[PDB]
């Protein structure tokens, strides 16, 4: 079976370098045409590069021609990507995939997982976790501000994965200090307030931050 | 950019080239070994390399044939494509295709075998060869050339006619299939370029052109004719009419093809002696080694590489002995992988001489082409490897060489006299074959376009011959007969234009290198030996083969895109001038309707 | 350069529907065409391969249709596991260009939101930071028009929204508009209130507060 795996994602400064490697098993690398396609985080998707066979002929898109450089040792199987003066909007989700062959007309149909590249000049910066009070209509809601953290991933849960019902955990947005944003809330029945206990759980796993915050009635 | 079919097929280009280059070395190879040392073990191996070849090839042209050929936009892959797509015979059913198969090899073999025999003497029969020609060449007896003539004819043709009939209807059947118009466009279609503007060229240009240049080359042959039939008057007296054509059994070989053999009967001049330089080649000792050798510096003196180390290596340029019989034919050897060889039985005779500054000029065109991609590499057409052959050959040939070299004496006084006698014996052979050549296509393109039915072949035949050549049977032939089936090329399929092509591209070629090297003197005294410009010239249009248009490589080196007869005429200006003064009180011209019979 | 303009940008349907998308070309791309499906937060899957050709292992319902300049992918009955985002992709001249992508969402009945409004609590405030949100819960369709207006006074660029995807439940959608002010900025000012208009409001609703009063 044929199994694309891909590496090389990490974080980088603007007009930074670096160089994604994909390994390729499962079949004759030595006789497909490969390609790199990528995704802007909730936008569409285009076409990065493209290699011939022999590694001979490279193509390039006029977006991000002479910037970037596809290549391919034959003997690893392994395909290249060499990526320089990196700027904030190449930050984008990049997959490499199968391509034509010789004669058919065949096309994309195994591609790998992704890796995520970011591009931004802040470094690493832990959140802060302020709390939302409740003061409406048989149910209330309550919620846990997490704001000025990077990078992703940040998990929310709430009292310890026990509560499930009428949380909404809302995407996360990027303010223009550099650094992200997320929110969550819950709904809860107004008869539980002082009754029940409501844990705003917070584990960023790339700064190590692991937050158990009291919500309260006031 | 491109599209995604282009880019396929060069992948693909890349593996047929290299996947083709081994084995048509080894089938090479193997005909190599056969030619030079005939066993049953080589005849095998041959004939298993020439099969295994030929699979391959029909296999690769199978595969290539789903590359969509409209979407290709690179010159040189969309010329590869196209040849490799031909479909050639495949697209005829199995069975007419054997049968057309067996009528080819059935022809092939009953010219190659027909013997006839001396009524005379039952015991006593002779085949073509070598009895036949050495009869045709030498005899002067008019009852005995009549007598071969008429039982060759009389007896291969009539067994050829039908043959030829079925010949002909396969074939049409075929062209027509693979959406050509008839077997004749198919064989014009080596002419056509098609997609560079400005250098385009139909297949009927072809024959428009052909018919323009005859039109001008017709004087000149008219004045010929004349002088030729008045020294055979005086050869056959009371046997030719002042106002006839010549009978076609009188004309030196067994068609007509050639009138070198009237040179003896046709001198103008007996008294002064000939310039044969074979004396003095033997008092010097000379060598096959010497030979070549100087054929190499004559070439190398102009700009040109040398010969490889494989190629003293690996020829055979002797005679092999009694021992080791081997065919004795000059070829000119392109094995491929840089390895090339001459195989030729060379005697120490000028003749051998000039044969051999013409083989290397073959060995210098194949090798000058060598870096092109496999199916790119070959002539620009079919005529140009003769013609740089014979450009070789005609510089070689000029006595200004012959003293340069020092085989002829310094003290060799140049009149007049041996000039004419120089360009009468050139004119017997190469303006003597353009009629004959341009009647023969004329009358095979009439036939395939179904222009002339069956029931009035030898009619229209004979009718050509009169009208153009200035021929007349001595004996008259009904519809039983197949006289142009005769003749190897015709019972051979063997396309014959190209001769034509070729005698006014050697010429055209010879303008053009003796103005680069500043001559000054008439053109047949031109020797373009130490000019490296000439050569620099030459090599420029060597270099391409086939991968551009034949129209640009002629331009490259003449500056014309078409064939033109003046470099001829202007070749030959002094012998006609000769000739139209010598024909003053002469008749030219000829009747149609006098004939040797009533 | 090949353009592709994709049709419909968004699309509704209930499950048995025909749902059609046209990707359109500007020029000629021969038989080069492919559809993809794609999953949030998961990797493009080849539905059709030259521009009908069904994919192994996918169900029947999908097909394809088109040739030379127009395309179509139609969709006979609709399916629970069919909602996702279709990409139109050519791979006939290079470069490469993918469509603009067409979400196919899920249609219900008009819901209006739930508004709740929080204010910055004084930790922030010593923190040097105030946030104000407010919540618009479990509405639907999608266009909904929010306004902030702090003493009467339009405020425009200083607030962020984001929308939740399809709910798994009840296919409703829900935002969250979090406005982010300075301490000085937060103290110059009395009243805070954010004013939400949406298809399933007959008039709009305003939910407002004074700054440190109850
Ligand atoms: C046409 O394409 C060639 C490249 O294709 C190569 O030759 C083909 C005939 C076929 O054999 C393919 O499979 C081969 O790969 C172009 O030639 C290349 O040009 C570039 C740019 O100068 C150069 O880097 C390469 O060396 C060339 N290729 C080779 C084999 O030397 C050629 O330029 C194309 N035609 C035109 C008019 O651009
Ligand atoms: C050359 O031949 C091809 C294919 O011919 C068929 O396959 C051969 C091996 C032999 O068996 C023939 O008798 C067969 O008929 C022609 O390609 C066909 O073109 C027509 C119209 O363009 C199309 O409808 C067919 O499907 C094609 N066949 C295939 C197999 O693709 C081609 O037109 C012929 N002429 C050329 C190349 O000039
Ligand atoms: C090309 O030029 C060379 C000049 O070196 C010619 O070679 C000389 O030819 C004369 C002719 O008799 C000899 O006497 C000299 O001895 C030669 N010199 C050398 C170094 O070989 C050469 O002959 C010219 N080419 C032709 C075809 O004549
Ligand atoms: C020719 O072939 C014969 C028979 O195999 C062999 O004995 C002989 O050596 C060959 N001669 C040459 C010159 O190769
Ligand atoms: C070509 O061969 C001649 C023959 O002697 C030799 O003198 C000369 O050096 C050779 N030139 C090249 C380039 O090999
Ligand atoms: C050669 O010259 C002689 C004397 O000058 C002259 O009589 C003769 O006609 C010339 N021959 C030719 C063919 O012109």
């Amino acid at each position: 079976e044929v199994q694309l795996l891909e590496s090389g994602g990490g974080l980088v400064q603007p007009g930074g370098s670096l160089r994604l490697s994909c390994a390729a098993s499962g079949f004759t690398f030595s006789s497909y045409a490969m390609s790199w396609v990528r995704q802007a985080p909730g936008k569409g998707l285009e076409w990065v590069s493209g290699i011939s066979g022999s590694g001979d002929r490279t193509y390039y898109p006029d977006s991000v021609k002479g910037r970037f450089t596809i290549s391919r040792d034959n003997s690893k199987n392994t395909l290249y990507l060499q990526m320089n003066s990196l700027r904030a909007e190449d930050t984008a989700v990049y997959y490499c995939a199968k391509d034509w062959a010789m004669v058919g007309a065949d096309a994309f149909d195994i591609w790998g997982q992704g890796t995520m590249v970011t591009v931004s000049s802040a470094s690493t910066k832990g959140p802060s976790v302020f709390p939302l009070a409740p003061s409406s209509g048989g149910t209330a809601a309550l919620g846990c501000l997490v704001k000025d953290y990077f990078p992703e991933p940040v998990t929310v849960s709430w009292n310890s994965g026990a509560l499930t019902s009428g949380v909404h955990t809302f995407p996360a947005v990027l303010q223009s200090s550099g650094l992200y944003s997320l929110s969550s809330v819950v709904t809860v029945p107004s008869s539980s307030l002082g009754t029940q206990t409501y844990i705003c759980n917070v584990n960023h796993k790339p700064s190590n931050t692991k937050v158990d915050k009291k919500v309260e009635p006031k | 950019a491109q599209s995604t079919i282009e880019e396929q097929a060069k992948t693909f280009l890349d593996k047929f080239n290299h996947e083709a280059e081994d084995l048509f070395y080894q089938s090479s190879l193997a005909s190599w070994n056969y030619n030079t040392n005939i066993t049953e073990e080589n005849v095998q191996n041959m004939n298993n390399a020439g099969d295994k070849w030929s699979a391959f090839l029909k296999e690769q042209s199978t595969l290539a044939q789903m590359y969509p050929l409209q979407e290709i936009q690179n010159l040189t892959v969309k010329l590869q494509l196209q040849a490799l797509q031909q479909n050639g015979s495949s697209v005829l059913s199995e069975d007419k295709s054997k049968r057309l198969n067996t009528i080819l090899n059935t022809m092939s073999t009953i010219y190659s075998t027909g013997k006839v025999c001396n009524p005379d003497n039952p015991q006593e029969c002779l085949l073509l060869e070598p009895g036949l020609n050495e009869i045709m060449a030498n005899s002067l007896d008019y009852n005995e050339r009549l007598w071969a003539w008429e039982s060759w004819r009389s007896e291969v043709g009539k067994q050829l006619r039908p043959l030829y009939e079925e010949y002909v209807v396969l074939k049409n059947e075929m062209a027509r299939a693979n959406h050509y118009e008839d077997y004749g466009d198919y064989w014009r279609g080596d002419y056509e370029v098609n997609g560079v503007d400005g250098y385009d060229y139909s297949r009927g240009q072809l024959i428009e052109d052909v018919e323009h240049t005859f039109e001008e080359i017709k004087p000149l042959y008219e004045h010929l004719h004349a002088y030729v039939r008045a020294k055979l008057m005086n050869a056959y007296p009371s046997y030719i009419s002042p106002i006839g054509c010549l009978p076609a059994h009188l004309l030196g070989d067994m068609w007509g093809r050639f009138w070198t053999n009237l040179y003896s009967l046709t001198v103008p001049f007996g008294q002064k002696p000939n310039i044969d330089v074979t004396d003095a080649m033997v008092d010097q000792a000379w060598d096959a080694q010497r030979i070549f050798k100087e054929a190499e510096k004559f070439f190398v003196s102009v700009g040109l590489p040398n010969m490889t180390q494989g190629f003293w290596e690996n020829s055979m340029l002797t005679d092999p002995g009694n021992v080791q019989k081997a065919v004795c034919h000059p070829t000119a050897w392109d094995l491929g992988k840089g390895d090339f060889r001459i195989l030729m039985c060379t005697k120490v005779t000028m003749d051998d001489f000039l044969t051999a500054h013409h083989e290397m000029g073959h060995i210098q065109y194949d090798m000058a082409y060598a870096a092109q991609p496999f199916l790119l590499r070959n002539g620009a057409n079919e005529g140009f490897h003769e013609a740089v052959g014979e450009i070789m050959s005609l510089s070689a040939a000029t006595p200004k060489h012959l003293k340069s070299i020092g085989l002829l004496s310094p003290d060799f006084q140049e009149d007049n006299e041996t000039e004419i006698n120089f360009l009468l014996k050139q004119a017997l052979t190469i303006v003597g074959t353009l009629p004959f050549t341009y009647m023969l296509e004329k009358w095979r393109w009439m036939v395939f376009k179904g222009e002339i039915p069956k029931d009035q072949w030898m009619k229209k035949w004979w009718e050509m011959k009169r009208e153009i050549v200035g021929v007349v049977e001595p004996v008259p032939h009904d519809e039983t007969y197949c006289d142009p089936a005769s003749l190897f090329h015709v019972s051979n399929d063997y396309s014959f234009i190209r001769y034509y092509t070729r005698t006014l591209y050697q010429f055209q070629f010879q303008e053009a290198l003796c103005q680069a090297a500043k001559h000054e003197g008439p053109l047949h005294k031109c020797d373009i030996s130490n000019s490296t410009e000439a050569g620099q010239k030459l090599f420029n249009m060597l270099r391409l083969g086939k991968s551009e248009p034949w129209t640009l490589a002629l331009e490259n080196v003449v500056g014309a895109k078409n064939m033109n007869v003046r470099p001829l005429l202007n070749y030959f200006e002094p012998l006609f001038t000769w000739l139209k003064d010598q024909n003053k009180n002469s008749f030219v011209g000829w009747s149609t309707d006098w004939s040797p019979y009533a | 350069d090949i353009q592709m303009t994709q049709s419909p940008s968004a699309m509704s349907a209930s499950v048995g529907d025909r749902v059609t998308i046209t990707c359109r070309a500007s020029q000629g791309i021969s038989n080069y065409f492919a559809w993809f499906q794609q999953k949030p937060g998961k990797v493009p899957k080849r539905l059709i391969y030259a521009a009908s050709s069904l994919q192994s292992g996918v169900p029947s319902r999908f097909s394809g249709s088109g040739s030379g300049t127009e395309f179509t992918l139609t969709i006979s009955n609709l399916q629970p596991e069919d909602f996702a985002t279709y990409y139109c992709l050519q791979h006939s001249y290079y470069p490469y260009t993918f469509g603009q992508g067409t979400k196919l969402e899920i249609k219900r009945t008009v819901a209006a939101p739930s508004v709740f409004i929080f204010p910055p609590s004084d930790e922030q405030l010593k923190s040097g930071t105030a946030s104000v949100v407010c919540l618009l819960n479990n509405f639907y369709p999608r266009e909904a028009k929010v306004q902030w207006k702090v003493d009467n006074a339009l405020q425009s660029g200083n607030s962020q929204e984001s929308v939740t995807e399809q709910d798994s439940k009840d296919s409703t959608y829900s935002l969250s508009s979090t406005l982010t002010l300075s301490k000085a900025d937060y103290e110059k000012h009395k009243v805070y209130a954010c004013e939400v208009t949406h298809q399933g409001l007959s008039s709009p609703v305003t939910k407002s507060f004074n700054r440190g009063e109850c």
